[PDB]
């Protein structure tokens, strides 16, 4: 062989091989179980001081809080569980992190090579299970191919679009010991094209970079739909800014897109798509250029593909507007919506290679005008709390953003799956970049617990507050005995409407109010707080609100807090069905309370 | 349910017994044909009048020729002719130093007892309307030689009422059958190493050269398609030399 | 031959219907967006009672204890993304232990397939590995006949999970065309005379088993789970066993198919099986497996299993012989000498006939006794002033269940608690004994009880679980209350993963690595959820206590202290034999008892 | 980098030079032309005839290319195939002059209709080149020039015995191919020469002859020429819309 | 492509494929009339010497 040799892991096992590589690429924490597969590793593990380490009750909370280290501190989460069930249980977070591109290198357990596909004691086809929700999974054949894999993990779990990676090592190969020289530089296929290929692509993107450019000065009322591609760069929010300030370009962004630009901007438009507000939603319909920068136009987003943009679309048939697309893997490219100017790779990279080619605009009178009108005829309405009723949700949210912003803390918020998860994405005002994470893509409920615990691992001395839902929280609850372990000082919101909320909002306007199985029991919280060993706040009355959310920033260590809030709310406004981004269903007092009586009537009073 | 039925032939199988008795049944007969035919090579300068010269001498002396051809070589004055003789070495010899002696003539190999490449060439047009039309078609050129009728309707009806006769067949079926007949010499030519020149609505003309004892068991074996005109010539020869490994050559065992 | 009753029913309609055709009385889901119009139509069903847990795997898991405790396909209706991906662990155990199972997830539009969808995960691709047969059902008309096929398959043969996607427009769809429902399957399809040729094989088969077990003198009968998959399975092999005098050891998912009580019981085999069953194994002249796989945990070096058995076969007196289901185990670990493809029970019966009675084998038994009244399940009990041991515990608990006169059924979860409730509890009931060991999962203990209890209603269902398995799925300990199901739970405190701990101290110079979790309250916790919690840590509160755990009218939890690093004997494990295993003694627990607290540094 | 390649760079014609090239390679006829005629004699085989026919025809100074006698598979009848040249009443003399002839059925005339004329031609042809060639004629022809021809490069001498190996295999598969392009055949092949078979036109053996004939040809024999008419047939259209009555 | 091909016609493919039809599809003796009629064909195998 002719490529370079290393001798530095000679003489050790398999295992102490995976200790040093943890420092090689360095790892702060691995999240991880025990298992008897993965033996080997754990023992050359043992009180290492190249990373920490944190031991959840389940590993789905390895793989979640894994997920929240990575959305936080950048760097990829490493998961080292055991074969067979430590194994199949770590599928939810990797098919989680698979949608919403979050970088994973998951290590998992393996019966010893020479009992694979015997039906083995806690054997499992891993690699072939994760498969499909994995960027690239891998069996380690030999001690000799353990440095040169993992490092094939790491880049590739980096490289393009961040996603999770699985690496299978059997026992017999983390515990035999290296005794040859080894090749440990990657050689990856992807990377042989583009070193083939690297004078035109660069070119390519460039002359696109060129077209962009005219078709956004030529633009007079475009909108800028930033997704999460611009937070996977450390001068990416800063470009957006400069972008959006030098030709006067109003900002729209995605559910993973939030906090990627300051909401106390005049040219914020806030979140859009299903549950978005109808100011962005309307603005992206009558825009004639739409500048997609880091999304892929989810379905979530785009509402009715066929009636999504028709301002924007038929610019393109006139030669005056259409769609710029900012990707770094065309496979989103051309997927859901026509792009007609593409441009490939790093869109942070090529925001600020387009900046000495984008004519400086001051005022755009006519199209700041309908956006500024949306924005007071169409806002977050909802139900406000009146004397003597019951807490609404909405307002909880409100509350806390301006609760946990006047502390001078580095605030981050975690969220679990359902109405909550929304009214915390529409009530709470996003400045800083990584400070919202919540599951999109695949909509994991449990997610909010672990995910602020591995953030809080990342960002030890920030305000980590988890804004989860009573059925989401009663997923991975398990994990708050974890927190106390991990010494982390997460904030727990339980928005408690002892209900699946967002299903049974479904079922309430699509279904007739036929709730079916959408009312699971809930136990003491505050109680379960206790017997974890955490502090437990209930909030009941609506005059005890501020008086607890005070309290509930304020303590020092991990504190949770119940607020029960009113039920049977749907959270507006929302573009479902066959309905366009235009032809969103916005509140009404009157409706609401027409609703109510009906819910009774229906459901014999019950709810 | 029955599996689909099959007549099984069953083919018979000899015995050892039966086997020798068709073995030694279908023995030929040695020595059915008597001293092998001779063949000499003339050497001629070609003068006019040679071919008149040479062929008249043994028409002059009763030499019992069976085939004479001059050939051409390509040498200005210069021809070869082959010549085929029967009867005994002292008779054939005299014949060989009868011709040598002549002037025109330059040297009278002979090539029996010689290894040679014989060769002859036929032009043959075939029928392909079959056995029983060619009955017909025979029997009616023999009528303008017998100056016969009445009798000879014996025969001629007899032929036309025959069931493979072209005037009892459908225009469809005779077609085929052209087709067939034209499909079996030209099979029948192929592996003779001889070639199929002309195909018409009636016949065709097959074109093969090799020697003769190959050529009239390829006439006996298209005869009964029916030849209609044929041109068989003489006989020419080329030396060959029988080549002989070195292993072989090597047993000089003149002890 | 075309059915009509469907026709102008929605898709979720005729799931409602087809879970009436196929008897399934009870259902395991968790609602979503995709499965939306199938909670519509099973909305108040009365067809059905449904069970709704706190999380998808917990569902899963239920209904593996439904399965198991009723022979009956347990059902899981979830969504699709993360609620399909969740019950991947169980489908992934109930394929390992063999568990009829039919679980339906949701899934995205057809319109939406291949584009990234919300909530669109590859559940055929992923589940493939660990199904029997999976499918999506691309239209309406297809749904009753992809329902029969999965039924069908997850009963037929060796039992296990079938995966059936359901798009969220065919569920919607309403049926307008008659369908097919009869079943094509190309492996049934093969039986077209070939059933003849095969019936004989296996009747020849039985002759030449019949003849070697008359001719073997010092037999054993290897028994594992085929033969609870039967009714009259563990009825015929007691006939059998009185019949030629045939001692009995049995895997950890054959427990309960003999009875314990029995003089030719051997107990359990394998890693942690007692010697005398293992001595047995090792010197058998002839076995006789019946329902089993021959597990690694079971055979222990590959190398070594059953020396006087295969002696026996070379010199054609003895070997290996084995009842099988499905011929894709045999001959896959062991090579076997005599193949009896087809169910285990029935074929026993068609056996029996053949089979010379056999009044007594002396000399066989006097070697077990004496193996039996040598190497017993020995331990380090308690003594004035120690603290509680586990084993004991699971001695006690044992016969107070059994002086309640209730039927009882025990789920655990996995490591050294799973182990002692098999070894030191007496097994005399079929379908009694409930616990993960293909897979393993932790976790398996509180949800199997609840869904063997769902199952059996009127059983009493003990929960002898761990205190790191328990936090793994103690999410469901609400979910018990809501489905009204008044479990048992007995938690073997150690404080620690003794499992992995024991394989520490015993292979890694006691370097705990990790393997000490933070436990919770479980008193304050249980209370917490909807129980009542007990809790005992002293050796005169624990008969009261595990009288008073039992006789609770309703869900409880009891948590027992008990002593820690107690490591779990016999072991063969390594290179071990089954003959090689590592038995008790008191004098060397007393010596690593010092020498962990010098390399621990007291800590442990 | 360039991996190296030498650029042929074939030139391409204009319309000018390319009608230049045509002009000055079209054939051409010469002083005093010729013409070609065949007669075809049926005869009685009697004794002598070959000589009766042979004799009338020098008699009378008649320009006589072939003969060939060719025997009919019938008792006691012959075919001869007589090749003439000159103007049509010259030939027309001959043909009544051989038919008056007793032994002789008829003469006709196939010069003005579709024939099939074949001729057999075998020839030995060396494999050693020309340079042994030219050695082997002037050594039979009974020097300076003598030595000056074992002193070119191709010659068997001055040469590896492996190269002549090759050269007589190289000569032996150019013959070859000739041979099989104007479907012929080699029947014999020695370490020195191989004996092909060819039969066709005169117009094509004498073709076939001029080809092969740089190899140097050791022996040769034309048989002459052998005609037999097509069966007639040309035309499927033009068989009864003639309309030239 | 590889395919095995029949060289005993038409008529016993014929009753080939019905022969391994009723094989699978039903034990009773359906299709009298179609198993005689494809058989005493004009050429069916066993109809000729
Ligand atoms: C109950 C619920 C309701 C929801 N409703 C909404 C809603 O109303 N509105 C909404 O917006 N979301 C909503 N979602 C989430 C929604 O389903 C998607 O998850 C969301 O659209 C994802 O945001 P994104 O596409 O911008 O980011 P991603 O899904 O992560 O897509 C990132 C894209 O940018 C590209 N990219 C990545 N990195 C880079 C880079 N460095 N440079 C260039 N390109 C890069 C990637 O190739 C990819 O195509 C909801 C989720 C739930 C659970
Ligand atoms: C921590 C731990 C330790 C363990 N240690 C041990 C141990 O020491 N000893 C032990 O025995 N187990 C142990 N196990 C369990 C072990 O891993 C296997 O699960 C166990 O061997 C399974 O028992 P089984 O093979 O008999 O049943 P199964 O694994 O279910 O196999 C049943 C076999 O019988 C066939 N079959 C099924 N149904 C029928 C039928 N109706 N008719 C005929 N054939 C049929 C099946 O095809 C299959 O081949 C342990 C598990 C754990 C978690
Ligand atoms: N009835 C026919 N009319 C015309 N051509 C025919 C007929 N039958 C056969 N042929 C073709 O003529 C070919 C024979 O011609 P050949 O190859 O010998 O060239 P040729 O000797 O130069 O003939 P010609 O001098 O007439 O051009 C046959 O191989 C055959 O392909
Ligand atoms: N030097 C050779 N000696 C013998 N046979 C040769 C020689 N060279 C070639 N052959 C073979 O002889 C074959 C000639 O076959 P041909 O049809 O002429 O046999 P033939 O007419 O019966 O003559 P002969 O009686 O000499 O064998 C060549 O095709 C070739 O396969
Ligand atoms: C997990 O075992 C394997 O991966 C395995 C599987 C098949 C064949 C061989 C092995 C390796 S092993 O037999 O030596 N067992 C092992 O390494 N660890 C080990 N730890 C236990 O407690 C956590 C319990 C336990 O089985 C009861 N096995
Ligand atoms: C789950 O939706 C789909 O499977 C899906 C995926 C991609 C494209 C289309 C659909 C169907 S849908 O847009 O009409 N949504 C739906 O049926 N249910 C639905 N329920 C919600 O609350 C539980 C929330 C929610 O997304 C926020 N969607
Ligand atoms: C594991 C899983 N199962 C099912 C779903 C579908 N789902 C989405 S939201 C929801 C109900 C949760 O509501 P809740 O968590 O209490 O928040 P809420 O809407 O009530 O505020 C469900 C079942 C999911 N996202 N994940
Ligand atoms: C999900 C999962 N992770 C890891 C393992 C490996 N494992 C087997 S036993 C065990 C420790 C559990 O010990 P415990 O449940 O408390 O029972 P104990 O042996 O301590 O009595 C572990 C981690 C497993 N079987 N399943
Ligand atoms: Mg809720
Ligand atoms: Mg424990
Ligand atoms: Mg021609």
């Amino acid at each position: 062989a002719e490529p370079d040799m290393d001798t530095s892991f000679v003489g050790l096992t398999g295992g102490q091989i995976f200790n040093e590589m943890m420092s090689r690429q360095n790892v702060d924490t691995v999240f991880g179980y025990p298992g008897g597969a993965i033996l080997p590793v754990y023992d050359a593990i043992h009180n290492s001081d190249k990373f920490n380490f944190v031991l959840p009750k389940h590993e789905q909370g390895a793989g979640h809080m894994a997920e929240g280290y990575a959305r936080a501190s950048g760097k990829p989460g490493v998961v080292l569980v055991t074969s067979g069930p430590g194994a199949t249980n770590v599928v939810t977070p990797m098919a989680d992190a698979f949608a919403d591109g979050i970088p994973m290198v998951v290590f998992t357990g393996q019966v010893p090579t020479s009992a694979i596909g015997t039906d083995a004691f806690q054997e499992a086809d891993v690699v072939g299970i994760s498969r499909s929700c994995t960027k690239w999974n891998v069996m380690v054949k030999s001690v000799e191919e353990l440095p040169l894999r993992i490092n094939e993990a790491f880049e590739i779990a980096t490289s393009g679009r961040p996603g999770p990676v699985l690496v299978d090592l059997p026992k017999d190969v983390t515990a035999a010991i290296l005794r040859n020289p080894i090749p440990t530089k990657t050689t990856l296929p992807s990377n042989a094209l583009n070193q083939l290929t690297s004078r035109a692509q660069d070119e390519f993107v460039m002359q696109s970079i060129n077209k962009a450019a005219d078709l956004i000065n030529l633009a007079k009322k475009p909108v800028l739909y930033v997704g999460a591609g611009i937070l996977n760069h450390a001068d990416g929010p800063r470009l957006l800014k400069e972008l959006s300030d030098r030709a006067q370009i109003p900002v729209t962004t995605t559910l993973q897109g939030l906090g990627s630009f300051d909401q106390e901007d005049p040219k914020s438009l806030d979140m859009l798509g299903m549950h978005g507000c109808a100011t962005a939603n309307l603005a992206v319909q009558n825009a004639d250029l739409i500048i997609a920068v880091g999304a892929r136009f989810d379905d979530r987003v785009t509402g009715n593909i066929s009636k999504f943009a028709p301002e924007a679309r038929r610019a393109a048939a006139e030669g005056r507007g259409g769609i710029i697309h900012f990707e770094v893997s065309p496979k989103n490219i051309n997927k859901v919506v026509q792009t007609q100017i593409a441009v490939e790779g790093d869109a942070t990279t090529n925001l600020g290679k387009m900046m000495s080619k984008i004519f400086p605009v001051k005022e755009r009178s006519e199209w700041f005008a309908q956006i500024n009108k949306w924005k007071k005829e169409y806002p977050y309405a909802y139900m406000e709390e009146t004397p003597g009723s019951k807490i609404k949700p909405q307002t909880v949210i409100k509350k806390l953003s301006k609760v946990a912003n006047d502390t001078g803390r580095h605030v981050i918020v975690t969220t679990g799956v359902g109405q909550h998860q929304m009214w915390a994405a529409q009530h709470w005002t996003w400045r800083n970049p990584h400070t919202f994470i919540t599951s999109g893509g695949l909509g994991t409920m449990g997610y909010g617990l672990p995910a602020a615990i591995g953030a809080q691992v990342a960002k030890p001395e920030s305000l980590v507050i988890d804004i989860d839902g009573d059925a989401s929280f009663n997923m991975t609850l398990t994990e708050l005995s974890s927190a106390v372990q991990a010494g982390t000082p997460v904030k727990i919101l339980i928005l408690n409407n002892e209900e699946q909320g967002m299903v049974t909002q479904w079922q309430s306007l699509f279904y007739e109010h036929r709730y079916s199985h959408t009312h699971q029991l809930n136990p003491d919280f505050i109680k379960l707080a206790e017997a974890m060993g955490l502090k437990g706040l209930r909030v009941k009355k609506q005059e005890e609100l501020d008086a607890k959310l005070k309290e509930f920033v304020s303590t020092k260590g991990p504190v949770l807090l119940e607020v029960e809030v009113d039920k049977k709310v749907p959270v507006l406004p929302m573009v479902a069905g066959g309905s366009g981004l235009d032809e969103f269903i916005n509140f009404d007092p009157e409706v609401e309370r027409q609703q109510t009586e009906l819910r009774h009537k229906r459901t014999g009073g019950k709810h | 349910a029955t599996r689909p039925p099959l007549p099984t032939l069953d083919t018979p199988s000899w015995n050892a017994n039966s086997a020798v008795s068709s073995i030694i049944y279908e023995t030929p007969a040695p020595s059915r044909q008597p001293r092998k035919q001779h063949v000499l090579n003339c050497l001629v300068q070609n003068e006019p009048g040679v071919l008149s010269r040479v062929s008249g001498t043994l028409a002059a002396r009763g030499f019992n020729i069976d085939s004479l051809v001059v050939c051409n070589t390509e040498v200005k004055d210069l021809s070869r002719m082959t010549i085929v003789l029967q009867g005994q070495d002292g008779v054939i010899e005299q014949a060989r130093r009868q011709i040598e002696d002549l002037v025109p003539v330059y040297a009278v190999l002979d090539y029996t007892n010689s290894e040679i490449i014989k060769r002859e060439l036929v032009m043959a047009r075939i029928s392909l309307l079959g056995t029983e039309y060619f009955e017909d078609l025979l029997l009616h050129h023999h009528t303008s030689t017998n100056a016969g009728a009445a009798d000879s309707q014996e025969l001629v009806a007899e032929i036309r009422e025959k069931q493979f006769h072209p005037a009892n067949l459908p225009a469809s079926e005779v077609l085929r059958l052209k087709h067939e007949h034209l499909n079996d010499i030209t099979n029948l030519t192929n592996n003779f190493g001889g070639r199929v020149v002309d195909i018409s609505e009636t016949s065709c003309i097959v074109e093969l050269s090799a020697k003769p004892t190959r050529i009239s068991a390829f006439l006996k074996l298209v005869e009964p398609f029916g030849v209609l005109e044929c041109a068989r010539s003489g006989m020419m020869a080329l030396p060959r030399t029988p080549l002989k490994t070195s292993t072989e050559e090597a047993a000089d065992e003149d002890e």
